[PDB]
């Protein structure tokens, strides 16, 4: 029973980039010398929209194949007991429920890991009393918070800035990924001389906002 | 262990509004079926995946379902629009294989065809060849057997068939069926009989005409 | 958004070779594997494989294997399928095609128009353009119906109509037959016998390949 056990990711979920080229973790943990030839490693995807499974990669000890282009796992490393599966370029519909089971007959092991695809914002900071325009593009989910905030010499601490500002409606773009605008108007008048304002950004892409810099002038 | 699969009926004719089911069976068990619709002139277009699930813009009226060797395609209401051909593939080992296809087309009333015979014209006898023709218009159903007696003779070497697609605006079929031979045979005998028996009655068209008689 | 260009056809000599074209755009090309599928009237539609463009992995159908090539050009985004030394077997409409991936793994969900092959060694020709009338000219009843014979061309395809397009109800224009190399279509049109042999009535014919338009009074 537990002479053969496998480790997923811990905290049973890992993130990955669109397009990036993701591993995903699998490690075996057996009570005897591995013989990657007498061993059977299969992935499984499971859709947590269709709630229906397909395999993706098959490994038969002395060959392998893949279901889902490109998908491996390196028989050199599976010695080390790692049965991780590899996936170039994932894209946004490939995320889902993914499972790893191992065989060493006559022991089966398993174990399931959360793969969510992620798109960081490609923010950009343009000028058009005043109309600042941010535009954050290309980013997966949906959510994300654009905020505005300023620095003014007398108070350094930024204070978000929550008046003469429109955050745009969301829009879909065709490959899946979002779009949204914020405007800020600012009046020279009213605002003290060399404050500093940014336009920020905070997604699940991101460890941490993503701030645009500017001055009035 | 190549997987083929059988779909049943090859044709199928659906009344507006009659249920339809067409299935899919595979030699050995599959995991999941998947079915492209496709009409005339233009590429297949994905129907069904995962069995189950409709691809985006597709009617529910449709319905698909199975499992191991046994799925079908189902419509709960026929509609003009739903007349095509439906494939079913699967691909749970190689090659990634598709069925014969469903011809789903229009059902109507059964109707006798038009049966007209034309002589060869002098200008293609001029050059030393002979073409008789028989049109067969607008019957329903399809399946027609035409056969060409030279003399009271069958003949079968030199014919050559056509037929058009059902009809846009009554649902009939229409065929061409053309006897060709050389203006030297075509001259060695008098008459030229297109006989074409239907469904809608036990007894054959019978139209010909004699040589020479004018 | 997701585009795949083909041409449209293409006429090729037996024993000869040819590279169909697929131009991908409006997605990642790398990330999908590109399947090719041959369709003839006689055989419906067969898998002749796949190329997942990235990495260069393909999976061919064992029947195509020495007759078909896949590969990719990732700077251009473009799939080609290499067909060696063709027969009129090969004669077909050859279709682009890309795979999903997550629920739609291994589902076409994307279709290019296909391109049309034809495999032949006939050169242009002209059609000769015979009329169809009865025996002796005789109507009887409300109506007649006469037509008109096109015989003998290459390539496809050729235009029919009747009185220039005025007479378009009651015809039938049916598809070519291959004919000894050469094909062969006819037309049927039925009208009032009021007016017939009375007044006649044209078959155009036109064949773009031989510059030739004929018209027909029957
Ligand atoms: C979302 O924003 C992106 C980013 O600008 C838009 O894509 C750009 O569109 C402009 C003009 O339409 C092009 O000049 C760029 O080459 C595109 N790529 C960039 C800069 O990312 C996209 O159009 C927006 N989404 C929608 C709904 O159109
Ligand atoms: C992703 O990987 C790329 C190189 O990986 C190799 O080539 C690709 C095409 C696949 O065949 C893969 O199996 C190979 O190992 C890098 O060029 C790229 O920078 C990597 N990072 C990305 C795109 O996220």
């Amino acid at each position: 029973s537990m002479d053969l056990k496998v480790e997923m990711m811990a905290g049973g979920t890992q993130i990955t980039p669109l397009n990036d080229n993701v591993t995903i973790f699998c490690n075996i943990f057996y009570s005897q010398p591995l013989n990657i030839t007498s061993m059977g490693i299969t992935w499984f995807w499971k859709s947590l929209t269709f709630d229906k499974e397909v395999k993706v990669f098959e490994f038969f000890g002395d060959h392998q194949e893949a279901f889902r282009p490109g998908a491996i796992v390196s028989p050199w490393r599976l010695k080390s007991g790692d049965a991780s599966l590899r996936l170039p370029g994932i894209q946004l519909e490939e995320a889902g429920e993914y499972r790893c089971e191992v065989v060493v007959t006559p022991l089966k092991a398993q174990g399931t890991v959360q793969l969510e695809v992620v798109a960081s914002p490609a923010s950009r900071l343009l000028l058009d009393e005043d109309k600042y325009m941010c535009e954050s593009s290309g980013f997966y989910p949906e959510a994300i918070n654009i905020t505005w905030e300023k620095q003014t010499q007398k108070f350094p601490h930024p204070i978000e800035i929550s008046e003469d500002v429109i955050t745009g409606p969301t829009i879909k773009n065709m490959d899946g990924t979002f779009n949204v605008t914020s405007c800020l108007k600012l009046n020279s008048s009213q605002e003290d001389p060399g404050t500093v304002y940014q336009c920020v950004v905070r997604h699940a892409s991101l460890h941490t906002p993503l701030r645009s810099n500017f001055t009035l002038t | 262990m190549q997987i083929v699969l059988t779909q049943s009926p090859a044709l199928m004719s659906a009344s507006p509004g009659e249920k339809v089911t067409m299935t899919c069976s595979a030699s050995s068990s599959v995991s999941y079926m998947y079915w492209y619709q496709q009409k005339p002139r233009s590429s297949p277009k994905p129907w069904i995946y995962l069995t189950s699930n409709l691809a985006s813009g597709v009617p529910a009226r449709f319905c698909g379902s199975g499992s191991g060797t046994s799925y079908s395609l189902t419509i709960s209401s026929m509609e003009a629009e739903d007349a095509a051909t439906y494939y079913c593939q699967q691909w749970s080992s190689n090659p990634l294989t598709f069925g014969a296809g469903t011809k789903l087309e229009l059902k109507r009333a059964d109707a006798a065809p038009t049966v007209s015979i034309f002589p060869p014209s002098s200008e293609q006898l001029t050059s030393g060849g002979a073409s008789v023709v028989c049109f067969l218009n607008n019957f329903y159903p399809k399946d027609i057997n035409v056969k060409w007696k030279i003399d009271g003779s069958e003949r079968q070497n030199g014919v050559l068939n056509s037929w058009t697609d059902q009809d846009s605006k009554d649902s009939t079929y229409s065929m061409s069926s053309t006897l060709t031979l050389t203006k030297d045979e075509y001259e060695r005998h008098n008459s030229y009989t297109c006989e074409a028996t239907h469904k809608t009655s036990t007894s054959p068209i019978v139209k010909s005409f004699n040589r020479n008689e004018c | 958004q997701v585009q795949l260009q083909q041409p449209g056809a293409e006429l090729v000599k037996p024993g000869a070779s040819v590279k169909m074209s697929c131009k991908a755009s409006g997605y990642t090309f790398t990330s999908y594997n590109m399947h090719w599928v041959k369709q003839t009237p006689g055989q419906g539609l067969e898998w002749i494989g796949a190329i997942y463009p990235g990495n260069g992995d393909t999976s061919y159908n064992q029947k195509f294997k020495g007759k078909a090539t896949l590969t990719a050009d990732k700077s251009s985004s473009t799939a080609y399928m290499q067909l060696s030394s063709l027969t009129s077997e090969d004669s077909a409409v050859y279709y682009c095609a890309r795979e999903g991936l997550g629920a739609l793994l291994r589902d076409l969900y994307y279709w290019g128009q296909g391109t049309s092959v034809t495999v032949s060694s006939a050169k242009t020709t002209a059609p000769s353009v015979y009329p169809l009338a009865p025996v002796c000219g005789d109507t009887t009843g409300s109506s007649v119906t006469l037509g008109c014979l096109v015989k003998g061309y290459f390539p496809e395809p050729v235009t029919l109509t009747w009185n220039s397009g005025s007479l378009s109800s009651g015809v039938h224009t049916f598809p070519a037959v291959l004919q000894s190399d050469l094909y062969t279509l006819s037309s049927s049109v039925t009208v009032t016998s009021s007016t017939w042999p009375s007044q006649s009535i044209t078959c155009n014919v036109a064949h773009p390949a031989s510059s030739t338009k004929v018209d027909k009074k029957i």
